């Protein structure tokens, strides 16, 4: 009933200045129609990548689903979005969240054969199991999880062979 | 000792009248044609006193009722007549197990499609997005149709299982009510979907998107035959095709069979059965009616064979083919309103496609 309307509308029709505009007037980064449809699902599904990064950078919610179960990662995994994706998977799109057919971002990208799309969306679902993996992992204090997390980041590659120290090490600091 | 035809205003009714000298030329036997306004209300009206037309010539959908009050003959065509018809239109026409009416032509919904927008149109529904979005980034929509009336909509939400009445024992079932099932639901959610992605706006309605096709604004529409004039005079360059299927079935449009029923009260019931079967029922009667005004698909198969050169007239009958006639049953009132309201609270967000379909129905 204000700008919040005017948000979805220029979100919609790829109008970044006019985004920018409502942002900077207030407008809720939110807002949703009666669809429960927010600026981030038009952005996404329209491939409006500046706008995607306007309303994240402005605390959109990059999980959000609609009444009709899609996510915004959903949304631009069917068109081959893969800035869009890109950005999403950085504000902590969530790659196991599933429509309302039982399907990932992943599943999506690998229906309408997007391999580019499934490749970032595979290696994202990897690392985050990694990185889930660590932050979950019992005997280890706030320090060795952060010496994991950052070697890590630091070398993807030796991912595996890490996880493996992590748990050997976790079962080294265990009553055994 | 004459024939009395009614027939509506917007029929080839001097065409007709054409068949009727044609009659009285070989028989002696005067043929009259009028067209009153509102003679689907005039004839059960009059026919109830014993008077009015010989036959009446109108949508299968109101005969049922006619028949009910006992005021159509039940005609009598031997199987021999009956083959040179297509055998589902005779279903159109049957009624408790009697025959009350001869089809005459036969109308469904297809699909239409602006031939320089897109040389190829869509076989599926699921095509549909993404073709919206190529034609959005020129200024242009993919489709645009009446989404306010069920008439419409119901061909999407019928393909994966969705049924009025299902016609056991020639007769209908009227127990199962199909408007709230999984494929109804999935028909209304894929609907709904077009919606909420901004594929499709639900407040368009009929003359919404009959001017946004007939302006070259969007590259596919919804009607009937009754529309193509319209297009003819816009200029378009279109054509006319099979309905896209859903989830691999058939749309399934709804069927009207223009039908000729003979009244109970009349005594020339012979000279009538005589005058539709051997006269108008041929090549050169429904000719002659057609070059008039056009009757679209005709149910004399003949006839039809030669209409569907036409690749318009060829798509009407391939979707009537596919779809469902048009339940000739009083209660389809309680359907359509039930229908309607659950398609607005569907596509206008109000409630969700789930609670929606449960709830016309109570």
């Amino acid at each position: 009933s204000d700008l919040g309307k005017k948000l979805l509308e220029a979100a919609h029709a790829g109008q970044d200045d006019e985004v920018r505009i409502l942002m900077a007037n207030g407008a809720d980064v939110n807002a949703m129609d009666n669809f429960g449809v927010t600026p981030l699902h038009l952005a996404a599904y329209w491939g409006h990548f500046e706008i995607v990064e306007v309303l994240l950078k402005y605390g959109a919610d990059v999980n959000a689903s609609d009444a009709t179960g899609d996510t915004p990662l959903h949304l631009a995994a069917k068109w081959g979005y893969l800035g869009i994706v890109e950005v999403l998977l950085k504000y902590g799109a969530d790659v196991n969240a599933q429509d309302k057919f039982g399907k990932t971002a992943f599943d999506i990208s690998i229906d309408n054969g997007n391999e580019d799309l499934a490749e970032i969306l595979c290696k994202n679902k990897a690392q985050q199991a990694a990185f889930y993996c660590i932050l979950h992992l019992p005997n280890l204090n706030e320090e060795q999880r952060n010496a994991f997390i950052q070697s890590l980041k630091d070398d993807p590659s030796q991912s595996a062979n890490l996880l493996a120290e992590a748990k050997k090490l976790n079962d080294a600091q265990a009553p055994k | 000792g004459k024939l009395v035809i009614w027939i509506n205003g917007d029929k080839g009714y001097n065409g007709l009248a054409e068949v009727g000298k044609k009659f009285e030329k070989d028989t002696g036997i005067k043929v009259t044609v009028e067209h009153p306004d509102k003679l689907e209300e005039k004839f059960p009206q009059v026919a109830a006193t014993g008077d009015g037309p010989d036959i009446i010539f109108w949508a299968h959908d109101r005969f049922g009722g006619y028949a009910q009050s006992g005021l159509l003959a039940e005609i009598t065509p031997d199987k021999a007549f009956q083959d040179k018809l297509y055998p589902f239109t005779w279903d159109a026409v049957r009624y408790n197990g009697k025959l009350i009416a001869y089809p005459i032509a036969v109308e469904a919904l297809s699909l239409i499609y602006n031939k320089d927008l897109l040389p190829n149109p869509p076989k599926t529904w699921e095509e549909i997005p993404a073709l919206d979005k190529e034609l959005k980034a020129k200024g242009k929509s993919a489709l645009m149709f009446n989404l306010q009336e069920p008439y419409f909509t119901w061909p999407l939400i019928a393909a994966d299982g969705g049924y009025a009445f299902k016609y056991e024992n020639g007769k209908y079932d009227i127990k199962d009510v199909g408007v709230d099932n999984a494929g109804a639901k999935a028909g209304l959610t894929f609907l709904v979907d077009l919606i909420k992605n901004k594929h499709m706006n639900a407040d368009t309605d009929y003359s919404i998107a009959e001017a946004a096709f007939n302006k070259g604004e969007t590259a596919m529409t919804i009607n009937g035959p009754w529309a193509w004039s319209n297009i003819d005079t816009s200029k378009v360059n279109y054509g006319v095709t099979v309905l896209p299927t859903f989830k691999g079935q058939p749309s399934k449009p709804f069927v009207g069979v223009l039908s000729a029923g003979i009244n109970a009260a009349s005594p020339n019931k012979e000279l009538a059965k005589e005058f539709l079967e051997n006269y108008l029922l041929t090549d050169e009667g429904l000719e002659a009616v057609n070059k008039d005004k056009p009757l679209g698909a005709v149910a004399l198969k003949s006839y039809e064979e030669e209409l569907a050169k036409d690749p318009r007239i060829a798509a009407t009958m391939e979707n009537a083919q596919k779809g469902e006639i048009m339940p000739n049953i009083p209660q389809m009132s309680a359907f359509w309103y039930a229908v309607r309201t659950a398609v607005i609270n569907a596509a206008s967000g109000r409630q969700t496609v789930d609670e929606a379909l449960k709830d016309a129905q109570t």
